[PDB]
């Protein structure tokens, strides 16, 4: 698996944060570091506890590609700049 | 005679069913998009800019 | 909309004819407003004529009260027609922008000329009279709609976020109304479901307590110039006057069912002045009629019965919700097959990353078991 | 460059969760409004009885 | 007994019942792998809810039209014991008519 980063956490433990409910909980009882579902989320205990997620090779049943009509929204405006372009 | 009586219900019901199908399709599209985003997230190749876009 | 040379040439060519037309419209609108003001002063309620004071409960700052300082003249049709009211409203907008420009010119002498060049290069703040043909008018309307799109979402988000962060609805119906109020224009909102939000927000905030920033956003969304904004009771007065005229015209139309007999272009303009029908949507008569009927239903029977409209803040949010287009999404789904962090592949994994992968990877259970067993053995040996 | 981006990033999860819940609520409301309309039609036995009476039987 | 023929209605869109059924089958066929069964008392999924709504509408339309296929009607429309009663009543009626026609012919 790659060395790429993931959704940022800010060095916070999601099992005790004020918005913990927004983070899904897996079978082991460890809330995810991101809105996505994570099976191998863990918690490390330094002076402060922090959540971590290790990327891994996992296969997920991929729903077939829909049509562009049902997910594309051509409401773009001259002032609008996408996050990728901004980055 | 019965067919004539049970007609407006039928046409309106058919139109409502078509509208319901068109309403459900975008939900499945969003679900597929989220599936792909999660797939890339688990691989550690997802940027927050892509997710927001 | 951004400025352009073509629009600059258009406005420069039509500058003097536009000024002459504006002067003629000024005379006509002065006559209409004289009639309306005389009628208001003669038949208006005592509180409305005397300008009753309504102070806030926290800082005791006066502001217009929707119930007292706003009055619907049910019998205005005798003296003034609907078309005259619409003309007066359009002239009010144009006169506001022209007055701001003239004030700038007077203040800065001859140094406003380059700023005037910037002004004429864009149709956002030029009067409607500067357009002498259909295409020019269409472009001007497009610019106004673009400004409305640019401004309205901020106002809606301000209102929704403040309410949701500092309060919650009382009952389920209020919850549904609040949630459905701020839906995107791509879906149709039922006014009956949405109406209770008016009472809820009246419980939260009335038009007399509207904050200055929210007022600025609203005035931006109504194509009302905001610089110099000054105190909140000036643009607030402008908004009150505009919506009072709109309510009078709406009562006239509802009572006389003028919209059914109203032609397509006039109906589109009537909806547009209510911020219901953007021109870029290319709406047909059916959609315009549906939106107008929804607006009338939202006003509610009490509007006809007593001339009392729902909370003005919620009404503005509801009408401007038609300019809250769905968030744009461009690009084929296949783009999701790419990777974002390929440039890091050359760096590989360091010792800490390798340790994390080993501990939290597929072998995590084995490592955890081994570590726990070793720790237990060491603890037992220590004891 | 630094502050507003960080706070937007902090906002993202809660907003995503709330919007998912809202979509689920919409689907639930769509489902809850579905009722099967069982209609009742005049029994043909009465029609047969009327036919017999018309025959003068 | 019924009254007046109901006022005429104009369709907003043109589409056949067969085309709608085919579109529904195509939509539900792509999610078969993703679709997961569960206990009746357990919460339902988005796919299950969509399937139930679509099939309920389709089979209500079919039963109103005259295509009395009890096997699927009892599945995609029965959610109240009332509906089971209605299915049983309709099942007896169809069989009774078939037998009556056969003997009246014989
Ligand atoms: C280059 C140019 C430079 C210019 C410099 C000059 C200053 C700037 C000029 C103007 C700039 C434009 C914007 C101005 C602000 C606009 C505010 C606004 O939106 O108002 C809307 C508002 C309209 O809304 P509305 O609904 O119609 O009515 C308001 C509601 O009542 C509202 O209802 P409410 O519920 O809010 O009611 C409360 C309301 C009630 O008030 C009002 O709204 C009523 C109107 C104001 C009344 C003010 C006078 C009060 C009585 C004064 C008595 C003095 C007696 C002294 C006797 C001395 C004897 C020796 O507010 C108050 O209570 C405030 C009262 C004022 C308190 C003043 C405290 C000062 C403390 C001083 C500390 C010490 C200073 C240093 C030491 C000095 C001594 C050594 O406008 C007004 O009411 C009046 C606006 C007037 C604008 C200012 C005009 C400027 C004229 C300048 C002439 C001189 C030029 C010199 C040039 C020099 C060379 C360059
Ligand atoms: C030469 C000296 C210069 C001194 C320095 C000046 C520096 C520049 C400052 C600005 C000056 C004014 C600029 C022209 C504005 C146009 C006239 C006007 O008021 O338009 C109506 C309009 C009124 O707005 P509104 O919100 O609808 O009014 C609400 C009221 O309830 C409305 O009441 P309503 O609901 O009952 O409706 C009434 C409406 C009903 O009528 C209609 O609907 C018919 C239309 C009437 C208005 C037509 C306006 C047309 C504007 C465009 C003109 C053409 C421009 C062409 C440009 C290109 C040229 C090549 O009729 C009115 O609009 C009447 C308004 C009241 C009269 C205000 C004028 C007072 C000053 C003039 C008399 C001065 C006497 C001096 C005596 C000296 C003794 C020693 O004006 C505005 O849009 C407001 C001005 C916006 C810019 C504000 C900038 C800050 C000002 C701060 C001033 C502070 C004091 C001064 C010291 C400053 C130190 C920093
Ligand atoms: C003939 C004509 C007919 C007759 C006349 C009629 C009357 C005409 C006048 C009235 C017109 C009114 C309407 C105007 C609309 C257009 C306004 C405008 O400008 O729009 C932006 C306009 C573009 O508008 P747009 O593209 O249409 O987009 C409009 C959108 O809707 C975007 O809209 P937005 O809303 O987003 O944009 C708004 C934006 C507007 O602002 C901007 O967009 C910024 C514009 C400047 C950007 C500059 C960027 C580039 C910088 C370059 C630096 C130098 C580079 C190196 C040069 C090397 C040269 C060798 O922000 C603001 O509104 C901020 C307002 C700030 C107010 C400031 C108030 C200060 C008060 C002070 C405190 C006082 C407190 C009280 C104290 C009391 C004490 C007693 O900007 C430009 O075109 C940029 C021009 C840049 C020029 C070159 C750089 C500067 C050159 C300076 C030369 C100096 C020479 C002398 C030097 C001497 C040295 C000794
Ligand atoms: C990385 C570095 C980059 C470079 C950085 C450069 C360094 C910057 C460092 C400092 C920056 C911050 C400074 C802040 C200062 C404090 C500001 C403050 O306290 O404001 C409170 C407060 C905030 O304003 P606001 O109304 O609440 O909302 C402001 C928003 O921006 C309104 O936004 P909105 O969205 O609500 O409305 C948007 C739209 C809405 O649309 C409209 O409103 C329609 C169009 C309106 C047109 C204007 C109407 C004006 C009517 C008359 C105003 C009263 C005049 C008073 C008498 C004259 C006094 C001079 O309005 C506009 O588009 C406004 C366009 C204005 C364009 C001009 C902007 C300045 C560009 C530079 C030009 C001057 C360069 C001079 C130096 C160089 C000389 C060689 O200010 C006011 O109440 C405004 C009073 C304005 C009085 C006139 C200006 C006085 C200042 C001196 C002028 C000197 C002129 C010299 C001419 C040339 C001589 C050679
Ligand atoms: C490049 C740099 C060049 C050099 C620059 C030099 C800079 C000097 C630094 C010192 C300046 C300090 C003052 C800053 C003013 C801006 C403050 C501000 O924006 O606050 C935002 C503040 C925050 O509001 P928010 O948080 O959104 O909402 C809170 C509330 O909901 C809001 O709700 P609300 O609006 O209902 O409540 C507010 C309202 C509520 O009340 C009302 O509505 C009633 C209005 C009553 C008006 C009473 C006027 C009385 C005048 C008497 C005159 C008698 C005649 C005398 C004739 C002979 C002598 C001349 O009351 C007022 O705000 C009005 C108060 C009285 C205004 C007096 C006129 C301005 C004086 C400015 C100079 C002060 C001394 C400076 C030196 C010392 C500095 C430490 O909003 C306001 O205050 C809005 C109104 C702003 C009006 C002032 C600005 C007008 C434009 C100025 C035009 C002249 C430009 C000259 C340029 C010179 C360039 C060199
Ligand atoms: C912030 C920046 C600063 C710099 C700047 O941009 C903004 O400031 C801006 C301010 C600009 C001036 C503004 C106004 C004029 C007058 C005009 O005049 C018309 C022709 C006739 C008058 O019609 C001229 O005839 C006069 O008639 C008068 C009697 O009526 C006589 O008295 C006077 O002697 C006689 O010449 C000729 C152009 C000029 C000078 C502008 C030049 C460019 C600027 C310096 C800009 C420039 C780019
Ligand atoms: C530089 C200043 C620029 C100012 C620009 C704006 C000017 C506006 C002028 C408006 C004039 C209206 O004219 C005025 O109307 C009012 C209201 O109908 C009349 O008012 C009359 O009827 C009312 C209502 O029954 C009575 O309360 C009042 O006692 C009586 O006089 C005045 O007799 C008339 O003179």
């Amino acid at each position: 698996v790659g060395n790429g980063p993931t959704f940022s956490t800010g060095g916070e433990c999601m099992n005790t944060c004020d918005i913990q409910n927004a983070f899904p909980m897996n079978d082991r009882g460890v809330r995810s570091s991101s809105p996505f579902q994570e099976p191998n989320t863990a918690i490390y205990d330094s002076y402060l506890a922090w959540t971590y997620f290790q990327p891994m090779d996992v296969h997920i049943e991929k729903l077939p590609a829909p049509e562009a009509k049902y997910y594309q929204r051509h409401t773009k405006k001259p002032w609008d700049v996408s996050s990728t372009e901004l980055t | 005679t019965l067919q004539q009586y049970r007609r407006a219900s039928q046409d309106k019901r058919l139109d409502d069913l078509v509208d319901l199908l068109e309403r459900f399709k975008p939900v499945l599209a969003r679900e597929a998009i989220m599936q792909r985003l999660t797939i890339k997230h688990l691989e550690g190749q997802l940027g927050v800019w892509r997710y927001m876009d | 909309m951004q400025g352009s040379w073509s629009v600059l040439k258009k406005n420069c060519s039509n500058f003097f004819p536009g000024l002459l037309a504006f002067a003629q419209q000024t005379q006509e609108a002065y006559g209409i407003w004289l009639r309306i003001y005389n009628r208001q002063q003669k038949y208006g309620p005592t509180d409305f004529v005397e300008q009753s004071e309504t102070f806030s409960p926290d800082y005791h700052k006066r502001f217009h009260s929707q119930d007292k300082n706003m009055w619907v003249d049910k019998e205005l049709c005798t003296e003034v027609s609907q078309k005259e009211v619409a003309r007066l409203m359009t002239y009010k907008l144009d006169m506001w922008r022209m007055a701001h420009c003239a004030g700038a010119l007077l203040a800065t002498g001859g140094y406003a000329i380059p700023f005037g060049l910037f002004w004429l290069a864009n149709d956002t703040w030029v009067p409607s009279s500067f357009n002498l043909t259909g295409e020019e008018l269409r472009a001007w309307r497009e610019a106004q709609d673009l400004y409305r799109y640019r401004s309205a979402p901020s106002y809606l988000t301000d209102t929704k976020w403040h309410f949701d962060f500092h309060a919650y609805p009382w009952n389920e119906t209020q919850e549904r109304a609040w949630d459905d109020l701020f839906e995107k224009n791509d879906v149709r909102r039922d006014p009956k479901v949405v109406r209770p939000a008016a009472e809820m927000y009246d419980g939260f905030i009335k038009f007399e307590l509207i904050r200055r920033k929210s007022l600025r956003h609203l005035c931006r969304s109504m194509n009302i110039p905001t610089f110099p904004m000054l105190a909140r009771l000036c643009n607030g007065t402008r908004v009150r006057d505009y919506w009072n005229l709109a309510w009078c015209e709406d009562y006239m139309v509802i009572t006389q069912r003028l919209h059914e007999s109203m032609t397509d272009e006039e109906l589109y303009d009537y909806a547009w002045r209510r911020y219901l029908a953007p021109y870029d949507k290319n709406l047909n008569r059916e959609q315009l009629m549906e939106r107008v009927e929804d607006y009338f239903e939202f006003l509610g029977p009490d509007f006809v019965a007593h001339g009392k409209a729902p909370n003005l803040v919620i009404l503005t949010n509801y009408v401007l919700g038609y300019y809250n287009d769905p968030a744009y999404l461009e690009g084929d789904i296949s783009e999701l097959d790419k990777n974002d962090y390929d440039h890091l592949a050359s760096w590989g994994k360091d010792a800490f990353l390798r340790r994390l992968e080993f501990e939290n990877g597929p072998l995590r259970d084995q490592v955890e078991a081994h570590t726990q067993r070793l720790l237990a053995e060491r603890a037992a040996i220590a004891k | 460059d630094i502050m507003v981006p960080s706070f937007v990033y902090n906002k993202l999860p809660v907003i995503h969760f709330l919007q998912e819940k809202r979509a689920e609520q919409k689907l639930r409301r769509v489902l809850d409004e579905t009722y099967t309309e069982w209609t009742e039609e005049l029994d043909q036995a009465h029609v047969t009885d009327a036919i017999t009476r018309s025959l003068n039987i | 007994y019924k009254g007046e023929v109901p006022p005429h209605y104009t369709r907003k869109s043109s589409a056949t019942i067969e085309q709608v059924e085919k579109e529904i089958d195509a939509l539900l066929g792509g999610a078969e792998k993703l679709r997961k069964t569960s206990t009746d008392d357990q919460p339902m999924d988005k796919l299950t809810l969509m399937e139930r709504c679509l099939r309920h509408a389709l089979w209500s339309y079919h039963k109103e039209e005259g295509r009395y296929d009890f096997d699927q009607i009892g599945r995609w429309v029965v959610y109240t014991p009332e509906d089971e009663v209605k299915l049983a009543q309709l099942k007896r009626e169809v069989e009774a008519k078939e037998k009556l026609a056969a003997l009246r012919k014989r």
